Parts: structure tokens; C-alpha cells; sequence
């Protein structure tokens, strides 16, 4: 900043940037909220339980997430909380998204979640 | 000086370093309309 | 003149390109992160006005559903998913460039991999974590800024490897199987055949295909040639695509910059407005805020519903033209390529579509004296399917499209009525 | 007034004579070489075999058309007559 | 009837029209002039205002290029201009 | 009244964005039209 500066802000007119009045340093002001949230539910009339989808964390091996639960994992597209994973293959039932589809299976009955097919395989020899 | 408009441009550190006086000419208005500083090749319509 | 007839003597293979947009990017927004941020008065404030976010986000829930159907209505059509062959000749037809390649990592073919080097996105992945955006800072990064402002953006269904793997199904299928009338059980057939059979098609005889299969084979490598160097070079051949993503970048990028806007009040900083006024004073500047920045998103949402339908439109030309080009023969004027129409192969680029019409073009007409009807014994004569042709020595029966002069004869004429009744009728004999 | 208050029409980029041109050469090349399956380059033919050609393509024998060409001939004259006559009587042909 | 089958005996030669629109008016809209007039005072209030019309001007110009690109589209799709032929008979079909 | 006459002008051009699509539907199909039914003969039932 310059000595007559105390203020700075961004193209959208928000004040993004001060100056400390005591020890003068510059500071950068960032927002609290961020990150984009989705809900996956067989329908409250099936059940009560549901899964939660966060596509800007990476919850590979001080995360933002409301509750971790029980088989939380990363796909393609973010962490996925409260779905199993399966390594068979199905038509989708619910579109995730990146490939992935989210469906209600007996294991009682639970949500997981899969790659979805994309059609029969076959081979014609020429 | 006179009451005028005028687009300035802030570099990297915070400086002004260029600006573009709206009332030069036609070319001039043409880049506060669009706010940018480089114009493709073509026709525009500008004020009345 | 009423005398001559200009017939062809010679034809040439030509493959032509036709790029198609199929989906555009989908788009959620967080009417209270926009208009109010962090701020708890704001958000009180927007509870008791009344605000319509429910509305905004069912369209364009509606609008994110759309594109999905439109990917999966252009590139699903075939329920099997056809193994791509080891060789990739079929009898001369090179098919090496529009296949994938088992040797190099990448999934796609050739040709893919240089039609999405020449769009240009800035936003790849979907993810952009909160450490990220507060590390950089200095960047000013513009999805950084979007996602402060609560305007986020979803990943499509279907990945770029599943397209390019139902492209590479699609090519395989076409390879080896050809498909008549739809996409049923694949009955095999050499290629030779198929392209023999696709000649009877357009009316050519199938002995045209053999006797010339090796010039025939290598005009079609030429053409795949001169398709891969014109892509090669930069240009503009794929400007749709490149629009599509410039205009929803644009849309969002002002949806940013319109947070500036004062609307009337004393100031566009919530928290000047909330520092220097109490509540009943403030309330005034906060709702003329609220005000514009719902005007504001009701704007991008009613464009976003009109470009939607445009992409809507030419999702399902698209469709349609997959159908009854690439999975069959179109005898439609101009519908596939420019020519007489042979086949057509399928390529994926970025949230497009790109068709590689093969079609055939007559070349080096000849001029030659023609008449109605032949006066023989007494009788008019008229030929069944062809035309009366005088090569300077004789009168023979060729055909419109190709020249290839025949016999007059008892077999490919027919007779009615006499001479005096035809207009321009010739005499001459008639053979067995 | 309208341009009192800044709304502006602007000209399309193709006059009526260039429009008027670009259909004039569509019918004469109809008339001299009448392409089939697309413009490409064109062959001329002389019309009533070029006629005869499109009565064997909607499944009908040349000597239909070869036998009967007066009459045909006669017929197509009469309707262009009545559409020009239909169009110089006042009407909403042209609602769109 | 599981026994008879009418066949034509004659036929007849029609002509029809079909009307459709190609393009419309393109049309341009000066901002300050139609909400301000010639007051620089309201000018100046619309600056602090913060308006949203280049955004229209970037709409409605999007629209009159669309115009154009319909008219192309449409008629010029032959590359060869056809000169007009000075006969207008071809066997007794006339062009006129 | 800057923001009254700014709403008048937002419904304007969204009218005419509307009828602009509209206009291109009608003209995609009389070039379809040109080319399947002046440029060639069509088999399609009641086309042209
Ligand atoms: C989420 O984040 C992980 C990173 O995983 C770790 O944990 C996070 C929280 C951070 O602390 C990271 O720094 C950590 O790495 C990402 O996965 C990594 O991606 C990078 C970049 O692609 C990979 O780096 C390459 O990986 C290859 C290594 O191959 C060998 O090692 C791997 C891992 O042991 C093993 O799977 C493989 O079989 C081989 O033995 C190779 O291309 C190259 O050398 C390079 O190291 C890294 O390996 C990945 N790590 C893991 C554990 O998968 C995710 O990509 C990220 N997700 C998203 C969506 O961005
Ligand atoms: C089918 O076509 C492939 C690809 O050939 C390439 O693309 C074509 C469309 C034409 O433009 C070709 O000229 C072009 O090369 C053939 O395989 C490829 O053959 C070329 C030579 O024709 C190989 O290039 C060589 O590679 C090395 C390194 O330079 C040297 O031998 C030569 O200097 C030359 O560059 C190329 O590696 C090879 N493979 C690939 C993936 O391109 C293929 O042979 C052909 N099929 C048949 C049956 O003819
Ligand atoms: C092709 O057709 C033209 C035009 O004929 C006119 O339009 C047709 C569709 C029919 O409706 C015709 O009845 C109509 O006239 C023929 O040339 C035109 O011929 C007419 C007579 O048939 C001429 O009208 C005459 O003009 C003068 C002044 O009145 C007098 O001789 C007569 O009283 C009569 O009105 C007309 O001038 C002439 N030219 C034009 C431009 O209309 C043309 O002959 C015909 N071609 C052939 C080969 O038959
Ligand atoms: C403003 O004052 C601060 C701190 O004030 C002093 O320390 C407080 C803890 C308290 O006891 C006050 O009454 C004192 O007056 C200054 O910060 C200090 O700066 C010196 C500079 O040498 C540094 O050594 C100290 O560590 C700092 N103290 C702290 C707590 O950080 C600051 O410099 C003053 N600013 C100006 C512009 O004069
Ligand atoms: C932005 O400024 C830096 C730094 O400029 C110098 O240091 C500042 C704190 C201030 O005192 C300036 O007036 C100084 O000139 C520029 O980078 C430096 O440039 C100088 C001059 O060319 C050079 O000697 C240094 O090595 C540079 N230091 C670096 C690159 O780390 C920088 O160029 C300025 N940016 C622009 C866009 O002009
Ligand atoms: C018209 O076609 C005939 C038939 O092909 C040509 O006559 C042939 O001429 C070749 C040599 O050019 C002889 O070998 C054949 O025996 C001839 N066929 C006959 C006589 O039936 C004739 O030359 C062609 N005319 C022109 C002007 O090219
Ligand atoms: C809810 O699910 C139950 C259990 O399958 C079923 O009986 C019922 O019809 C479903 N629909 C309702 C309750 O509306
Ligand atoms: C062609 O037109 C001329 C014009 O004089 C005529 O004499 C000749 O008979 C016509 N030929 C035919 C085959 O109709």
C-alpha cells in the first residue's frame, strides 16, 4: 500500500484487502463459506438416511465436511460420505456424475455407489 | 481541465500505468464502451 | 441446346467435416452467498422480502438435466460395444487414424486428440479446494471468484473416455459389421463388399468398385490425409465450440462484476452500509441491494433458459444425423456431406461432435448428341432406365451418372405406339 | 421519434436486386441443367428429357411424358397462370 | 372389398406455393439516450447507477448477425452464377 | 425512472431474443427446403 492508503478492493467493490493500524502490515480478508454441496436420498419415504456429496474436498488417505460417517471415500467427482463402494458395474440409477451413478442395494438396504455400464460387451471377429 | 470520463488501468504492484480518455475520438469511446484496452478486427456500433 | 447431353466419364472420393455443438456446461447458484455473503442482517433481511432462489435453481436443475440427455441421445444409439480390431486395413482403407491407438497411452484416436487441442477451456477438473483459492490470492483467479460468490459449475455424466469409447464402438461397428437400416445384430462383411454394395446404393455398378479398389482405397487414405494436415494447422474450423464455451464463461464472469453496482443506494458494500447505519436506516440501502441482485440473477437465468433450447435444437439435428448417416445410407440432397453419399464416421471433441462424410463426386463430363426415342421398323423405342447416346460412330444406352455406353438392345428398350407421336425421334436399328 | 429516442434499424448486408439475382440464376440453372442429388457442376440437358427423367424417378414410364408432351406442357402454363392471377387478386396469401 | 382395386386412368399437373420468413428487422438501441435524454445530470446518475446495457447491445448485436447468417444460408447455396437464358420456351413450358 | 426504463429495455430485448430463435427454426427449414426439394427430387411424403 501507499501512506495514504488503508483500504483495498477487489472488481467487485469488496473490501478484500487493510492495513493493520498498529504494526501497519497488509492483510488479505477472504470469505468463511465455500464449496459446493450435494444430497443424494432414496426417498424419505424409503428411509431417513441419506449420502452427501462435497466437490471441493479431497478426502484421499481439518476437512470441510459437516459429520464424517462411516464409508466416507474420493471419486471423481469429490468426497462421497455415507455410501458403500461397489466394484460392480450397473445401468445408472441415480447420476452422481463423472462416471459415477449412486443407487439403493440390500447389503436391510443401503446406498452405494458404482461406474455406470455403458452397454453390452461383444466381439465380431472380422 | 474539464469535467471527463476517463478508464485507467492498476498493473501487478498497484500502479496506474496507462488510461484511455472516452471523449478522444470514436476508437477511444469504442474501448470505455467495451472496457478493454485492445479491439478485434470488425464494425461496431457506438453512441449516437 | 435441345440436342446435347454433358455426361461424366470419371469420379473421385471426397471426405468432407461438419461440426455440431451437442451440450453446453451446467450451473447452480447460491442466491443468499450472492447477494448477502457472510452477513447475518442481509440474510434475515432476504428471509422477510421474499426472495424466488427456489424458482431460479428448478430451471436450471432443468436446464443441467437437459444436457446430460442431449450427450447420451447423440452417442449412446448402439447397445453393443463392438472390440476395437487388431488390423486396421480391411482390404486398403486405412481406418488407422480415426481408431485408437492400443501402443500410445491416450484413449482416443488421432484425430480426437487434434480436435481438443484446438479449444482452449480454462476450467478443467471441478474441483478447486479452499487451501488452493487462499494460497493463491495474488492470482486473482476468476473460478476462485465465482465460487466466493456461490456460483458453482457441475461435471457432465459421462466422461470424455466413455465418448470416445462409444465413438470407438461406432467406428469398429461401421468397420466390420456396416449396418443397412439401423443398429440391430451385426451381420459381418468384408469391406469391399460393403463399399460395392454402397455403390449399388448411389446407382453404380458393383464392377466400377472392383476393377479400381486400389485407386479407390488410396483416394480415400488422400482425403483421411489431407482431413488430419488441415486440422493440423491452426485455424478457426472449430469456432462453434469455442463460442459455446466463450459465451458461458462470459455469463458468469458479468454475473461477478455486477456485484459493483450501487441500484440506487448509497453504496454496494454491505459492510460500509452495515457500519455507518443502524438498523432502520440501513434497511433501506440493503433492500434497494437486494433488489437489483435478484434482477440481476433473474437476467443470467432467462439466458441461460434461451441458449439452452438453441443447444437443445442442434443436439437433436445431430441426432438425427448419426441415425441416418453414420448408421445408414441417406439419399437426402446436401444431408450428408455434399455429393452423392457414401458413409459417414463419428468423432468426439470437446461438448461437440465432429461427422466425416465420405461421399462420392463425378468428374471430367464429356459432351455427346442425344435423342428422345429410336425409330426402328416402324416403332418408337424408349429406354427403360438410361439415355441415347451418339459417340460419333454409333448409337448406344449409357447412364446419367456414369459413362459406359451399351448395345442397343431388345433387353434394355422398350417399344409403344409409332413414329409420328415423339418430338426429335431418330431412326436407327435395334439389335437382338 | 423513435430515433428522438436512440432505437436505430440497421440495413441487411444483401440488397432485393442481389437477392432477386441469386434466385434468377437458381431457376435458370433448374431450367438449362436441373442438378440432381446437389449443385456440383451442371450438365446440361435438354428440359422435356430432363422432365421425362423425374417421371421415371415418381415411377412412371418415359413414354408417358414423351407422348403426351403437349398436353403436359399446356398444363403446367395454365397453373403458373392461375397463381399469378390467385396473387394479383387482394388476399392474405402473404399473413407470415 | 378382399376382391377389387381402383386404378388410376389419368392424371393432372399442380402447382403450389409455400410462404416462409427468413430473417427479421435488426435493430440497435443507444443506452443514455433513451433513459437520460440529452441531461447530463441523469448521465451522470446512470454512470453511478451501474447499467447493464452492453450486455443488451451484445444481445441484440448477436441477433443481426443471425439475420445475415439466415439470409446466406438460404439463398446462396449455388457457387455459380447462371446467366439468364434469352429463350423462355424448352419445349413449350414456358418461364416468362 | 433510470430504473423503470432499464426493465423496459431488459423486456424488450428479451422479446427479441425469443422471436430471433424463433425466426431461425423457419429459416433452418426453408434451407433444408432449397436444398432437398429446388437442388433435387424428394421422396418424403408431402415435403415439398
Ligand atoms: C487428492 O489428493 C491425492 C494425493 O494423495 C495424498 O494425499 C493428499 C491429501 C495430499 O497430501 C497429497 O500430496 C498426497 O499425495 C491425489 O492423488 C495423487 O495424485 C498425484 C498426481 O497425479 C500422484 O502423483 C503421481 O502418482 C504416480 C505414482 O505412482 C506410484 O505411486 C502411487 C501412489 O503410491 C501408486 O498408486 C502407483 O501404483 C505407483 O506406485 C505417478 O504418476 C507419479 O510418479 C506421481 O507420483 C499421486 O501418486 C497420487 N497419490 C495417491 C495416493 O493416489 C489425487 O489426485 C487428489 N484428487 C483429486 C481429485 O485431485
Ligand atoms: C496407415 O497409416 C498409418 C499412419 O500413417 C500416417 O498417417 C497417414 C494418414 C499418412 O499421412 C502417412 O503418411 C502418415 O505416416 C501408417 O503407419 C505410419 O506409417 C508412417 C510412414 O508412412 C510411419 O512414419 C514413419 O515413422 C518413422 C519415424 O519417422 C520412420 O520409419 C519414418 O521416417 C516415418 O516417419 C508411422 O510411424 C506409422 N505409424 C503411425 C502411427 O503413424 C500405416 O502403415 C498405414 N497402414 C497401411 C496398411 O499402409
Ligand atoms: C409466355 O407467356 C408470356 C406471358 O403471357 C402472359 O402470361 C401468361 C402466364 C398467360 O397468362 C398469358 O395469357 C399472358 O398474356 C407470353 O407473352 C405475352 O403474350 C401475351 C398474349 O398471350 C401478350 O399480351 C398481348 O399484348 C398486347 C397488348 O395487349 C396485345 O398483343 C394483346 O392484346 C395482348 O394483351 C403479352 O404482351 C406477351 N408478353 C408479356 C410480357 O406478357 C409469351 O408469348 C409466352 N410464350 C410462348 C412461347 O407462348
Ligand atoms: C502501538 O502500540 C503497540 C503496542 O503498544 C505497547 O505494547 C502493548 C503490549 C501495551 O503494553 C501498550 O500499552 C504499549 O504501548 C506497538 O507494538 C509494539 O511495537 C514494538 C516496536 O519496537 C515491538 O517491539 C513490540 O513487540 C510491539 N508490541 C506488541 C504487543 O506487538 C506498536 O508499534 C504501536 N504502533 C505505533 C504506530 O506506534
Ligand atoms: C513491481 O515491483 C517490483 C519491485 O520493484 C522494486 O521494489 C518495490 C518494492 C518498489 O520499491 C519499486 O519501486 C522497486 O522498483 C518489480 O520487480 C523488481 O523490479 C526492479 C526494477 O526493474 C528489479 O531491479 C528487481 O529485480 C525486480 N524484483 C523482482 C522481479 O522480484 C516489478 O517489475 C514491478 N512490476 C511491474 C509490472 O512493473
Ligand atoms: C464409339 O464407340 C465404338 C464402340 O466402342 C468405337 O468403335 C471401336 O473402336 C475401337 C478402336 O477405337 C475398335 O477396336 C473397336 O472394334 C470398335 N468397335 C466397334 C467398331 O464396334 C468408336 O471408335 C467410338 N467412336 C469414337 C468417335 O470414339
Ligand atoms: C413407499 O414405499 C413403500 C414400501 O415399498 C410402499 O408400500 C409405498 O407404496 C411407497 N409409496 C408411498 C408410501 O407413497
Ligand atoms: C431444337 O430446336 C431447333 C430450333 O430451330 C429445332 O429446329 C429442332 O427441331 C429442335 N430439335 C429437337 C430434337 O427438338
Amino acid at each position: 500500500f501507499q501512506p495514504f492508503q488503508q483500504f483495498g478492493r477487489d472488481v467487485s467493490d469488496f473490501t478484500d484487502s487493510v492495513r493493520d493500524p498498529k504494526t501497519s502490515e497488509i492483510l488479505d480478508i477472504s470469505p468463511c463459506s465455500f464449496g459446493g454441496v450435494s444430497v443424494i436420498t432414496p426417498g424419505t419415504n424409503a428411509s431417513s438416511e441419506v449420502a452427501v456429496l462435497y466437490q471441493d474436498v479431497n478426502c484421499t488417505d481439518a476437512w470441510r465436511i459437516y459429520s464424517t460417517g462411516n464409508n466416507v471415500f474420493q471419486t471423481q467427482a469429490g468426497c462421497l460420505i455415507g455410501a458403500e463402494h461397489v466394484d460392480t458395474s450397473y445401468e445408472c440409477d441415480i447420476p452422481i456424475g463423472a462416471g459415477i451413478c449412486a443407487s439403493y442395494h440390500t447389503v436391510q438396504k443401503s446406498i452405494v455407489a458404482y461406474t455406470m455400464s455403458l452397454g453390452a460387451d461383444s466381439s465380431i471377429a472380422y | 481541465l474539464k469535467p471527463t470520463k476517463f478508464m485507467l488501468k492498476y498493473d501487478e504492484n498497484g500502479t496506474i500505468t496507462d488510461a484511455v480518455d472516452c471523449s478522444q475520438n470514436p476508437l477511444a469511446e469504442l474501448k470505455c464502451s467495451v472496457k478493454s484496452f485492445e479491439i478485434d478486427k470488425g464494425i461496431y456500433q457506438t453512441s449516437n | 441446346s435441345n440436342n446435347t447431353i454433358a455426361i461424366p466419364t470419371n469420379f473421385l472420393i471426397s471426405i468432407t467435416t461438419e461440426v455440431m455443438p451437442v451440450s453446453m456446461a451446467k450451473t447452480s447458484v447460491d442466491c443468499n452467498m450472492y447477494i448477502c455473503g457472510d452477513s447475518t442482517e442481509c440474510a434475515n433481511l432476504l428471509l422477510q422480502y421474499g426472495s424466488f432462489c427456489a424458482q431460479l435453481n428448478r430451471a436450471l436443475s432443468g436446464i443441467a438435466v437437459e444436457q446430460d440427455r442431449n450427450t447420451r441421445e447423440v452417442f449412446a444409439q448402439v447397445k453393443q460395444m463392438y472390440k476395437t480390431p487388431t488390423l486396421k486395413d480391411f482390404g486398403g482403407f486405412n481406418f488407422s487414424q480415426i481408431l485408437p491407438d492400443p501402443l500410445k497411452p491416450t484413449k482416443r484416436s488421432f484425430i480426437e486428440d487434434l480436435l481438443f487441442n484446438k479449444v482452449t477451456l480454462a476450467d478443467a477438473g471441478f474441483m478447486k479446494q479452499y487451501g488452493e483459492c487462499l494460497g493463491d490470492i495474488n492470482a486473482r483467479d476468476l473460478i476462485c471468484a465465482q465460487k466466493f460468490n456461490g456460483l458453482t459449475v457441475l461435471p457432465p455424466l459421462l466422461t470424455d473416455d466413455m465418448i470416445a469409447a462409444y465413438t470407438a464402438a461406432l467406428v469398429s461397428g461401421t468397420a466390420t459389421a456396416g449396418w443397412t437400416f439401423g443398429a440391430g445384430a451385426a451381420l459381418q462383411i468384408p469391406f469391399a463388399m460393403q463399399m460395392a454394395y454402397r455403390f449399388n446404393g448411389i446407382g453404380v455398378a458393383q464392377n466400377v468398385l472392383y476393377e479400381n479398389q486400389k485407386q479407390i482405397a488410396n483416394q480415400f487414405n488422400k482425403a483421411i490425409s489431407q482431413i488430419q494436415e488441415s486440422l493440423t494447422t491452426t485455424s478457426t474450423a472449430l469456432g462453434k465450440l469455442q463460442d459455446v464455451v466463450n459465451q458461458n464463461a462470459q455469463a458468469l464472469n458479468t454475473l461477478v462484476k455486477q456485484l459493483s453496482s450501487n441500484f440506487g443506494a448509497i453504496s454496494s458494500v454491505l459492510n460500509d452500509i452495515l457500519s455507518r447505519l443502524d438498523k432502520v436506516e440501513a434497511e433501506v440501502q440493503i433492500d434497494r441491494l437486494i433488489t437489483g441482485r435478484l434482477q440481476s440473477l433473474q437476467t443470467y437465468v432467462t439466458q441461460q433458459l434461451i441458449r439452452a433450447a438453441e443447444i437443445r435444437a442442434s443436439a437433436n439435428l445431430a441426432a438425427t444425423k448419426m441415425s441416418e448417416c453414420v448408421l445408414g445410407q441417406s439419399k437426402r440432397v446436401d444431408f450428408c456431406g455434399k455429393g452423392y453419399h457414401l458413409m459417414s464416421f463419428p468423432q468426439a471433441a470437446p461438448h461437440g461432435v465432429v461427422f466425416l462424410h465420405v461421399t462420392y463426386v463425378p468428374s471430367q463430363e464429356r459432351n455427346f448428341t442425344t435423342a428422345p426415342a429410336i425409330c426402328h421398323e416402324g416403332k418408337a423405342y424408349f429406354p427403360r432406365e438410361g439415355v441415347f447416346v451418339f459417340n460419333g460412330t454409333s448409337w448406344f444406352i449409357t447412364q446419367r451418372n456414369f459413362f459406359s455406353p451399351q448395345i442397343i438392345t431388345t433387353d434394355n428398350t422398350f417399344v409403344s405406339g409409332n413414329c409420328d407421336v415423339v418430338i426429335g425421334i431418330i431412326n436407327n436399328t435395334v439389335y437382338d
